[PDB]
């Protein structure tokens, strides 16, 4: 050891809790030095004071149960991401995988900044009034990088390589399961600086908050036959999750949005958070 | 007998007597990248020195009506120091943080400031004012520099959520009559082990007035506020020419 | 010139640390890259 | 089975086909200054890998009548790379060197090269003509930079002392028919264990033609001559703000 | 141990040679692929064929000693380095120590580049035609920094701290000894370099090659009475060199010196070094 220089902790671990916690019973106190009302939030930490600290409480036994409250249950419940209509008019349509097109949905996953899940897609298909008429459709997705269909009949509707399903008007609705496939380790809603390097200028403003970990290609269906279908389409799509893990959680978004890219909101109209009263004396 | 405090790291060392306690945020301490999460397969250079001390920004005036001020990390320190050097001739870094935000005033004033630290802080604009216009902010509005931008509508944060609950990120308070510093310890958070330093900014740094600053006519109505942060484990991988930006 | 291919990896040519990797080779297999369906006719009857 | 040889070290590799063997000067690697040769407080930086890697110098031409040329050390580095800003953001620095000097040429020229490295190579002038003037070397010849000056007298050193004894320093030659490079690794020699990067040149490496170029008329007629050093074991100590001379 | 990246020879050594080697017998020799006579002065190393494989030799036992040619006993030998003359006509001088007056001494220890030694010096004085008059004298050494004296009365000749030796011109000639008293390791008589940081100009052209390390302060004689005595003195000054340590040989200077501080030598009677003859066939 010629150089003595060279040679040369995590805070709690999780545990489970499967009912809520009981309450002991208490007594009167009195005394000093000791006190539990009081305390200090200027550190950042939340108070630890009970109720038989404040009170004299009974003994309690609870039964009840956490399991409404886990991020799998909260999460796994199909909701609508997409309405797509084919009047276009050429029995073909080519959507973009976007799923913060509706507002519902939107608003609970960006509660988290990091997340990690499996989806389970259910195509329903009608006519724009609820009618059914028999007819053969074709779903085809499309990754990033592939060619695209231009025609009702092109050579990309062989699908060689691509998944896709065919499927009738009047049968059951279709479902598939999808695996995790970002080229990160988690999927983000919200990356703050640019894609690219190089100058940024006004002609590239648009880039900002654009990351490419979660644009995975693009969607296409059509009618299967050569001709023009006599019918009007419709479809919704539905999306599950499974397998849930999140990080790191946020504030929720208070006000109504406006596009599906940038958090912008409307400036003129803030809206405040809670519904006002008259006086602060009278409730 | 812990409300004085000492930190030292490098070659520089931050006292005071009158301090809350230390926050680390979410509970982990700053470390290297282990073996089992590396996918760069060059050695990575650790300066380990030069880095990790205390670096020192500039100073703001807080008046009797000010909103609030926001700092991008790490594009504070991209033009300062040694670590301005190793992020300009590298592909990737990988680092913490430890941020101490200081402002003192005497027994005779009053007000409170809440410190936080938000991580993926996204802008965003009015929308042209009446909503219809899919604005975008500038390039000197989302990465300002080691001096730092204003707040113009502080209740929405400029991002559509409320102040009311930003406490649920890691946080404390500056209350002008008990203490005059607040202190945030944050490791390194993001989907990637490495990342670039001039085309991501990994948190923002938030320091808003919520009561008011207010004093009897006669004191000193010069109240300033001075942000000292300092990098823990600084890695650097991926050697190329000098780019700033 | 003999038709092999070269062996140098990369620890021989710079320095290099210690990565565990566990990315697996499974898609790469004739099995999974020929069991799916497509188009071979088209056949009319008019 | 020893003509062939490969230096690593960093990101680079240097790989000669017809190489003599590699010359150790004085016999002593390149290594750490030790605990009971040092006299600095302050910990040392290491950057390791950032600094240890082969750097490429700009290229000479050849001539059927050229002098010779030499460059100071480690001024040639302090302008260049990461190098070049730890020398500039420290007051004290300790490397070793590695110094390869590449010149090919056919199997019709002829020629030959002494290389060698001489530690304190004090300039000097030649007093004014008739020797009665003290003159002294201005700024930009003592040190040039990473260009390199070229020699006036070289029979004398332009320091006093004659050519013919020069090999008593380590050194190699460069003879056309045999090989094509040269290679000596140099420890680190000073009678103080630190020092100044700006105003201290520790060794000067010179080539100097013995034997001149000869070809016929029609071969390349463009014979260059390149230079490619490395720091082994480089640590830096002393940090204070950028000055750069 | 988390991470497997940060856990993680000299060429000969000395010995002892009293005598010169001495010389085995050999015979003579005729085979293939052994070859002592053929060798490679291009990789820097000297040649190591001895005698007895080129030519037949026998048997010689020799004990010629390499005493005489060791550090030591090379140096050792007192050399002039100054003439200081008392016409200065003020009864005292004031001389900067710099042993690079005389060359026959510069040209010794310029062998070597690092040198760590302690001195003995010798005062020999007597009048400029070597006439001897009853006379008291005083020498000072001054470190730098020290107040030095101005005048052959100044306050400064009190010596309350200074080593100081008081000898006569009849007496024998003083001795002292004097240790290694550098702020570095050891003295170097060459320093590539600037001895200050900031600009370097044209006005401040000639700090170059001046290390500071090396300026040891001043030396001053007096008379000892306070009137003006009225004979003329001169003092010779000789140094031994004791206790030496050398490192990093050098080139030998073959032009002749023109001043103390730098190299600097004659442009235009370059002196070959070597005496040139006729022709190259006959000696
Ligand atoms: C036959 C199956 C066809 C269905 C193919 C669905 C694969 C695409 C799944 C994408 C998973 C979510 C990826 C990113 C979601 C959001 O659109 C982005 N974060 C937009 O910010
Ligand atoms: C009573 C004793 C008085 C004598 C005092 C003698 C002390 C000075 C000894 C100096 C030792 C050599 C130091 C440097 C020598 C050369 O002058 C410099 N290298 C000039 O280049």
């Amino acid at each position: 050891d010629p150089i003595a220089d060279m040679i040369d902790r995590s805070l709690t671990a999780l545990q489970v809790l499967p009912t809520a916690a009981n309450t002991e019973a208490s007594s009167h106190r009195l005394g000093t030095g000791v006190v539990p009302a009081l305390q200090a939030a200027e550190t950042g930490a939340s108070s630890n004071a009970s109720d038989k600290n404040l009170i004299e409480t009974r003994c309690v036994l609870n039964h009840h149960s956490t399991q409404e409250t886990a991020i799998g249950n909260f999460f796994s419940r199909a909701g609508l991401v997409s309405i797509i209509t084919m009047p276009n008019t050429d029995g073909y349509v080519n959507w973009d995988i976007d799923l913060m097109g509706y507002a519902q949905l939107r608003r609970k996953c960006e509660l988290f900044t990091y997340m990690r899940f499996d989806a389970e897609f259910t195509f329903v298909v009608a006519k724009p009034n609820g009618v059914l008429v028999p007819q053969l459709l074709q779903y085809m997705y499309v990754p990033p990088g592939a060619p695209k269909p231009t025609s009702r009949d092109s050579f990309a509707w062989q699908t060689a390589t691509n998944p896709s399903v065919f499927v009738k008007m009047t049968d059951p609705p279709a479902q598939v399961s999808v695996p995790f496939m970002s080229p990160a380790s988690a999927y983000q809603w919200f990356y703050d600086g640019y894609p690219t390097f190089g100058e940024h200028l006004q002609a590239n403003d648009l880039d900002y908050g654009q990351c490419p970990n979660n644009m995975m290609g693009t969607f296409s269906i059509r009618t299967v036959g050569t001709e023009k279908s006599p019918h009007s389409i419709t479809l919704r799509v539905y999306m599950r999750i499974k397998h849930v893990r999140a990080w790191i959680p946020r504030p929720l978004r208070n006000q109504p949005y406006l596009f599906k890219t940038n958090p912008n909101y409307k400036g003129n109209d803030i809206k405040c958070t809670s519904t006002s009263r008259d006086k602060i004396t009278t409730l | 007998s812990d409300r004085v405090a000492q930190l030292t790291i490098g070659n520089s060392t931050i006292t005071t007597q009158e301090a809350a306690n230390i926050v680390i945020a979410y509970g982990e301490w700053p470390e290297y990248c282990p073996d089992t999460d590396a996918t760069a397969v060059d050695k990575p250079t650790r300066p380990d020195v030069s880095v990790n001390r205390f670096f020192t920004l500039d100073t703001k005036s807080w008046a009797k009506d000010s909103k609030g001020w926001y700092w991008k990390f790490p594009d504070v320190l991209t033009e300062v120091g040694v670590f301005g050097q190793n992020a300009q001739f590298h592909y990737l870094y990988r680092s913490g943080f430890c941020v101490h935000v200081q402002c003192n005033a005497s027994k005779f004033h009053q007000g409170a400031l809440l410190v936080a630290v938000l991580p993926e802080y996204v802008l965003g604009t009015i929308a042209g004012g009446t909503g219809n216009e899919n604005s975008h902010p500038p390039y000197a509005t989302t990465q300002p520099g080691q001096v730092g931008a204003v707040l113009t509508h502080p209740y929405v944060l400029d991002a559509g959520i409320p102040l009311s609950q930003l406490t649920v990120c890691p946080h404390q308070w500056i209350n002008l009559r008990t203490n005059n510093c607040a202190t945030i310890i944050v490791p390194y958070m993001n989907t990637v082990p490495f990342d670039s330093a001039l085309n991501h900014c990994n948190f923002g740094l938030l320091v808003i007035p919520v009561v008011p600053l207010d004093f009897n006519a006669g004191a000193t109505s010069e109240i300033p506020i001075t942000v000292t942060i300092a990098p823990m484990c600084a890695e650097f991988a991926g050697l190329r020419q000098a780019v700033k930006q």
